[PDB]
């Protein structure tokens, strides 16, 4: 999505963009960089020492 | 209401005995609700002993006799008591089966409490305990040898889920004996050169063997042995075709030393320039192959 | 919390033992008050009656100390995990360790004096004649030193003197663990260094029934056995004197 401005359906197109809203979205969007963050390294290290653990307890690893 | 993992299956018997079985539970009054846990006894001693990792060696005797008691131990540690033991060879019959469980963090937690406090056996136990790693690391590359040689040669063609099993357990162990001797030179803060030098030596074996472990299982797992331009072992994956690319490249050698003549130097592949600056070793190890004697490809996997 | 009843040897002198061991690493840690409250806790100091158990548990203390390298030294550094073939400074870890032995034997004897307990030093029993406690600590402190210098005479003349201490250490039958070494044993325990005088004159004789003539090891290995045992002969004398 470049700068090439969309046909306006509603006047909400225009509506809404105040410093609130943008207070308000820079804090959400931190927030869920920091949860993903976590989340996204958590999933590495499960996939990593899953991959690592191989037949220990498992069946079916090929 | 749960029961352990096992470090291999089929489960132990001491998965068939209630000891096993840790569970917690809740108690209804009429003045509130009380919560006990049960047979958390092992666990409750293990961890003892852990935190008291900085002396474990004199605990070493109540404490294996608790987990023997609970059943904590493996099944075969049963049959041998604390009080017919010392506290040493109890904590390398521990060590050992920390390896076989996979599990070398318990080796280098409890050596980096030993390294505090005063506990003169401590250089004792970890030479002991580092000689015994040698003699494991040698005697898991004999095993290995003895399960892979029959894959290279050709006679097993497809092994069982308890041969890859093995193997995975023995590459297990060559990556728990790599942590344990990166961490021993970690905390070495005293050794003579000559033994630096031999312990790097044997940890670079131990990657060497490491490494092989890794990719030998990666080709048996995706069923490349023996080897991979066999046609009745390619039914799952890309088949190879030595024949056109061996002798696409023996004709690339050939025109390219045409086209060399007198005026050029280029007259060898790439790759034939990078085994040169490893030099005529390579052209030696591969000087058993037809098609060519040290020329890639290499006809032997 | 004391311990009923005297006699020659049981718990509670095990107990005496332990209370002074207490003591002694406060004046090392310099606490004279702790020290000295202790042996008030124990033993009157304002008696000067002749104490056999006194002087008999202050000498095992002695003896202990002298044969036991002392708490918080570098011999502890690598008995805790530094140890797999010795780093390059063993020698002088041993040397250093004599070094703490005579300091501690120094900071017990100046904690005896301070709690007046050295002066309370009478007597003891030993090979059937009997010795003053303060003379005996002094021996203690003698044969330290003469294991100090007999450290030096193994580094400046080693083969004989580490033949003459396998020797010695096999008439001694004691074991040696690997953690220490044979010399390091021997050092230890003070107490039995004479072995080493005649395993060295039995080597002599034994070396000197084959030397023959044109040769200058045959006076210059009893020179180099003169030298030495005038040595240990000179600083034992010196040390009696200067601390009488």
């Amino acid at each position: 999505m470049e700068q090439s401005q969309h046909n306006v359906r509603l006047n909400l197109s225009t509506l809404y963009g105040s410093v609130t809203a943008s207070s308000v979205v820079c804090q959400a969007i931190y927030k869920i960089s920091a949860t993903r963050f976590l989340i996204c390294r958590d999933l590495l290290i499960l996939q990593h020492l899953l991959l690592r653990l191989g037949d220990m307890a498992l069946v079916g690893a090929g | 209401l749960s029961r352990g993992i096992p470090p291999s299956y089929p489960p132990p018997e001491q998965f068939y005995y209630p000891s096993t079985y840790n569970f917690d539970a809740t108690c209804l009054l009429n003045s509130g609700l009380i919560h006990f846990a049960c047979t958390g006894f092992q666990k409750e001693t293990l961890h003892f002993l852990k935190k008291s990792g900085s002396s474990l060696n004199e605990a070493i005797p109540d404490g294996y006799n608790r987990c023997l008691a609970a059943g904590l131990l493996a099944p075969k540690f049963t049959d041998v008591q604390a009080s017919s033991l010392s506290q040493e060879e109890q904590l390398q019959a521990i060590l050992a089966a920390a390896v076989e469980t996979s599990s070398l963090g318990l080796l280098t937690s409890c050596i980096k409490r030993w390294t505090a406090e005063e506990q003169p056996r401590s250089a004792a136990n970890l030479r002991f305990v580092l000689e015994w790693t040698w003699k494991k690391v040698t005697l898991t590359k004999q095993e290995f040898d003895r399960l892979c040689f029959r894959l290279f040669d050709g006679s097993c063609n497809f092994i069982d889920p308890h041969t890859l099993q093995s193997l995975q357990q023995c590459h297990l162990y060559f990556s728990n004996l790599t942590a344990v001797l990166n961490c021993f030179i970690a905390q070495a803060k005293e050794v003579t050169q000559q033994g630096a030098v031999d312990l790097t030596n044997k940890q670079s074996v131990t990657r060497l063997l490491t490494l092989y472990a890794s990719v030998v299982l990666w080709f048996c797992r995706s069923g490349m042995l023996p080897d991979s331009s066999d046609e009745t072992v390619q039914l799952t994956r890309p088949f190879y075709n030595y024949q056109v690319i061996q002798q696409y490249y023996s004709d690339q050698r050939k025109k390219l030393e045409r086209l060399a003549r007198g005026k050029w130097d280029t007259s060898s592949l790439m790759i034939d320039g990078l085994i040169n600056q490893f030099g005529d070793r390579i052209q030696q190890l591969w000087s058993r192959d037809d098609n060519g004697t040290g020329k890639y490809p290499p006809a032997n996997l | 919390a004391v311990v009923k009843d005297s006699r020659p040897d049981q718990i509670a002198h095990d107990d005496k033992t332990k209370h002074l061991k207490a003591a002694f690493l406060r004046y090392c840690r310099k606490d004279i008050l702790g020290a000295q409250s202790m042996v008030d806790s124990l033993f009157s100091d304002s008696d000067m009656e002749p104490d056999d158990e006194l002087d008999l548990a202050v000498n095992q203390i002695s003896v202990d100390l002298i044969d036991d390298y002392p708490a918080s030294d570098p011999r502890w550094a690598e008995s805790v995990p530094e140890e797999a073939a010795g780093f390059s400074n063993t020698s002088l870890i041993l040397l250093h360790q004599l070094e703490d032995k005579m300091k501690a034997h120094s900071f017990f004897v100046d904690f005896l004096h301070q709690v007046g307990l050295f002066s309370r030093l009478s007597t003891c029993q030993t090979k059937g004649m009997l010795v003053a406690t303060r003379l005996l600590l002094s021996e203690h402190a003698e044969k330290l030193s003469a294991a100090i210098v007999l450290k030096n005479h193994h580094a400046k003349l080693p083969v004989l003197v580490n033949s003459a201490i396998q020797l010695a250490l096999d008439k001694r039958m004691c074991t040696v663990p690997q953690n220490l070494t044979a010399a390091d044993v021997y050092f230890r325990e003070v107490s039995q260094m004479e072995i080493i005088f005649e395993c060295l004159v039995d080597k002599e004789e034994a070396d000197l029934e084959s030397t023959s003539i044109d040769s200058v090891e045959w006076a210059n290995i009893v020179v180099n056995v003169n030298t030495i045992l005038k040595d240990m002969l000179h600083v034992a004398c010196q040390y009696r004197q200067s601390k009488n």
